[PDB]
This record gives structure tokens, C-alpha cells and sequence, in this order.
């Protein structure tokens, strides 16, 4: 009756990972090729699936009183405070080099780099909400601090207030509706966050005299970050690294984008009768067990359970085998996102299993209704 | 094997107080804490006690005062003589244990039990 660990050594790789682009940079010069830029690209697409399918599931849930001992284990929290500073690094880095060989490098080469840059901006988007959902103040600065590398320090009042309200809900913009493509779904989402935090910020303050321009707003509090940093950066290197700022700036945005996408994708509470709508539940929440995908995002292919409980570090997140589940790891899902077709192949039917067949609970895209219960024989 | 027996339980009245102990058996290490953990109805298992190797107490605040923790007796042997009882804590206690490798291993072992629900 022991909860023996399994991965314990193995979670300094994630010190090691947001650092692929430059060493990618490194080897990519002194061995002289050119390929090695675009080494990320391939670490997160290719050799991590497989390598997923090499090792298999997990055989590690923690029971349930094991929760208040391994909340105290100082050394998976060192290792996200650790993780927040390389991140300035690589960016800095990375646009130094472009700037200081830009008389070398073809034109691949810097689309490469920058793409590289941006998987790993979701690595600090995903080591930001790791540190929000937390109750003590050196966290939630740190979020802030981390957030601002990539411009989406906003993200702390929008995930917390809205997405923890309504996950599941006609009027969430992250909650995916069955039968829209990740393209319409980017379109309505992006500026949802930014609109809904800011009236949100301002109906709070406007209780009080103290004007909607102030300085404890958390949506403005990090642009006095991310404004310093790009003009400086930019104005010292010289206009010349414009093309390569927005590339990375771009694709951190759209690593966010679908991982919501595929988390809440088609799932519906029921709404109580003349009432309000019903409190999150386990199977409104997709989630995986496969082991190294998991090692590098914290846990986070176990998402019901953290709907469950907002506020547990990730090492304490359990596992579930009969709540819904996914069919791979998280990087195989991203790479069919994209493509619309084949994602409406698979899970269009996973989706009609597990849900319950019917239209009453369901999240039917709000635009074509009628063909969506016309086809595939629904009931109202 | 590795097991955690302990003893203890009853009712008392409120204003009184008690003794838990939980003796485990079969260890081939030396380096861990040996700390008692509450569940009060409704409420995710809190941490009530807990002494290192060397001794320093964690307790969780709400207890300070009143619950005290001490060994000094044959190996894999610990103390918690509770006193001045209230209704507003009464809770079911497992008698936890954990274990701990070179600092370069640090492999936790941790090993759980429950019983004596208080009052
Ligand atoms: C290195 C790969 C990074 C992947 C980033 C995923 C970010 C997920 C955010 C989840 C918010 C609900
Ligand atoms: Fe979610
Ligand atoms: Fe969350």
C-alpha cells in the first residue's frame, strides 16, 4: 500500500526542453548543415509520438490521501520557478543570432527559428497556468512575469473568472461547438479573451472612484513588460528582426487556441429546469494518460480532474480509465486539428459515443444547426 | 511486510484527552517523518502532525497548542497525546509515514493506513 513514484528523477527534462531552438542554433552552425533548425519541429511531431507509443501508458495515479503529502514536496514547484527565466534567454538569443548573421542565413532558415521559438512560447504559456491557479502571492506575479514573453498576460483573468465559470457552455468563446473548423473557432475566440477581460477588469474597479485607467488592472499590468521588451529588443538589433518577432508571436497564439480547442471539444452541461446551468462534472473534460507527452506539459492531458479541483499542484492529479478518452497523446491531436476532415472522421463518432447520442447534450455549432441534426440522426 | 498498526479510538468528553500511537515494523532505511493526517467531513484530508528525523514540528495551525507528537521508544514507534477536545474537530486520522533516499536518489516512499475515527 505505497504510492512508490515512477517519473520522480525524470522531471528535469523540463529544464532541459525549452532550450531545443538553441542548441538546435549551435549544432546547426558548427556542423554545418541545414536542416537542424527545424529540430523542434521535429522533436515535437515525430519522435515524441512515437517514442509516446515506444514506452506506453502511465502506471501512476495517486491515491486519494496521498494528496496532502505530496503537496509538500518542495522540488515540483523549484521546477517551475526555474523554468520562467530561460525563456527570456532563448527569445533574446534567438534574435541576436538572426540580427548577427542575417548576411548568412537563407530564408528558411529564419522561418524555422521562429517557429521553433513559438512551440516553445507554449511551453511558458503552459508553465503560466501552472502558476495561476495557485493561492500565494510570489506565483501569481511569477505568472504575470512569464506571461508577458509572449504578450497574453491577460490570460490570468480570463481563464480564472470566465473559463473556471462557464467550460462547457453555449456563451464560453473556448468551448468548442461539434461541427466547426479550428479556423472559425480561432476567428471567434482571440478576441473574445481580449473583450471579456476588459469589461471585466472595468466592471470591478467602477465600484469604486478609482477611473478605469488605473494601476492595479491586471490586463494592462504586463504590457508595461511586453512593450519594454520589444522595443528595446527591437530598436537595439534594428528594424531588421520585425519579420521573425511576429512569426513566433503568432504561433504561441495558436498553441493556445487549439489546445482549448481539443479539451472541451463538443461537451454540454444540462441546464436545470427554469434555473440556471449545472456545476462542471468529470465527463465534460477529455484527457490521456500516455506518458511523455505528459512529462513535458504538466500534467495537463488529465483534465477532468483538474476541473474537479482547480487548486492541486500537478503532482497530485489523478487519473480516470472510464471518463471520456481521447486516442493519443496531445501532439498527434494538434497535427489533426489542423486538417478538418479526418478530425470530423474520428471524432465527430467518439464524440456521438460518449456524449449520449442525442441533441440535449451536445454543443451543436450555432450556425448550422439544421443540417447538423437533419444528418446523423439525432433527437429533440 | 510493511504496515502501520496503531490504536486508540473511543468517545470522550468534550474537555478531555487522548492518546494516539501507530507502530510500523520492517524498515531497512532510516531517514523519513512520521505524521498524522485528518479528515474532517467534507473536508480534503489536512495535515495534522509530523516530526523528521532530526524533530522539528509542522502542524496545521488551527491545532497549535493543544496536540503534541513525540517518539523515544523502541524503532518505528510514534506518539499523539491529543487533550482539550472539541465537536467541531472530530475526523477520521490515518498515521502516515514516508521515507527519503541519498539527496542526488531522494526517492520518496510513501506508505498510508487509517482507523481510531475520533469521537
Ligand atoms: C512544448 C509544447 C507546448 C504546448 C503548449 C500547450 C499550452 C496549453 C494551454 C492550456 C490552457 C487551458
Ligand atoms: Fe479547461
Ligand atoms: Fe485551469
Amino acid at each position: 500500500i505505497a504510492y512508490r513514484d515512477r517519473k520522480r528523477p525524470f522531471w528535469t527534462l523540463s529544464v532541459l526542453w525549452p532550450v531545443s531552438p538553441l542548441i538546435g542554433i549551435y549544432l546547426a552552425h558548427t556542423t554545418g548543415v541545414g536542416a537542424f533548425f527545424w529540430l523542434t519541429l521535429a522533436v515535437w511531431y515525430l519522435i515524441i509520438p512515437l517514442l509516446d507509443w515506444v514506452l506506453g501508458d502511465d502506471q501512476s495515479n495517486p491515491p486519494e490521501a496521498v494528496v496532502p503529502a505530496l503537496e509538500s514536496d518542495r522540488y515540483y514547484r523549484i521546477l517551475t520557478y526555474l523554468t520562467v527565466p530561460i525563456h527570456y534567454v532563448v527569445l533574446i538569443g534567438s534574435a541576436w543570432y538572426v540580427s548577427t548573421h542575417y548576411g548568412s542565413m537563407t530564408w528558411y532558415d529564419i522561418l524555422g527559428l521562429a517557429l521553433s521559438v513559438g512551440i516553445v512560447n507554449g511551453l511558458a504559456i503552459n508553465t503560466g497556468h501552472e502558476l495561476g491557479h495557485k493561492k500565494t502571492e510570489l506565483e501569481r506575479w511569477l505568472a504575470k512575469i512569464v506571461l508577458a514573453v509572449v504578450g497574453y498576460g491577460h490570460f490570468f483573468i480570463e481563464h480564472n473568472k470566465g473559463h473556471h465559470k462557464d467550460v462547457a457552455t453555449p456563451e464560453d468563446p473556448a468551448s468548442a461547438p461539434f461541427g466547426q473548423s479550428i479556423y472559425r473557432f480561432a476567428l471567434r475566440e482571440i478576441p473574445g479573451a481580449i473583450i471579456r477581460a476588459w469589461n471585466s477588469e472595468k466592471e470591478r474597479l467602477g465600484r469604486l472612484g478609482h477611473s478605469p485607467w488605473s494601476l492595479q488592472n491586471e490586463v494592462l499590468q504586463p504590457l508595461l513588460i511586453t512593450i519594454p521588451l520589444y522595443v528595446g529588443l527591437i530598436a537595439v538589433l534594428g528594424v531588421k528582426i520585425i519579420p521573425f518577432l511576429l512569426i513566433q508571436i503568432v504561433f504561441g497564439w495558436w498553441q493556445l487556441t487549439s489546445a482549448n480547442y481539443i479539451e472541451h471539444y463538443g461537451l454540454l452541461r444540462q441546464k436545470l429546469p427554469d434555473g440556471r446551468y449545472e456545476r462542471c462534472q468529470p465527463y465534460h473534460s477529455w484527457n490521456s494518460n500516455h506518458v511523455m507527452s505528459n512529462l513535458i506539459l504538466f500534467h495537463l492531458q488529465r483534465h477532468s480532474d483538474h476541473h474537479a479541483h482547480p487548486t492541486r499542484r500537478y503532482q497530485s492529479l489523478r487519473d480516470f480509465p472510464d471518463l471520456p478518452t481521447l486516442p493519443s497523446g496531445y501532439p498527434l491531436m494538434f497535427a489533426l486539428s489542423y486538417f478538418p476532415p479526418l478530425w470530423r472522421a474520428v471524432m465527430d463518432r467518439r464524440v456521438l459515443d460518449v456524449c449520449g447520442r442525442d441533441a440535449r447534450k451536445i454543443n451543436i455549432d450555432p450556425n448550422q444547426r439544421e443540417k447538423i441534426i437533419h444528418k446523423f440522426n439525432l433527437l429533440t | 511486510q510493511v504496515q502501520l498498526q496503531e490504536s486508540g479510538g473511543g468517545l470522550v468528553q468534550a474537555g478531555g484527552s487522548l492518546r494516539l500511537s501507530c507502530a510500523a515494523s520492517g524498515t531497512i532505511s532510516r531517514y523519513w517523518t512520521m505524521g498524522w493526517y485528518r479528515q474532517a467531513p467534507g473536508k480534503e484530508r489536512e495535515l495534522v502532525a509530523g516530526i523528521s528525523e532530526g524533530g522539528s514540528t509542522n502542524y496545521a495551525d488551527s491545532v497549535k497548542g493543544r496536540f503534541t507528537i513525540s517518539r523515544d521508544n523502541a524503532k518505528n514507534t510514534v506518539y499523539l497525546q491529543m487533550n482539550s477536545l472539541k465537536p467541531e474537530d472530530t475526523a477520521v486520522y490515518y498515521c502516515a509515514v514516508t521515507y527519503r533516499g541519498p539527496w542526488f536518489n531522494r526517492d520518496p516512499h510513501y506508505y498510508w493506513g487509517q482507523g481510531t475515527q475520533v469521537t
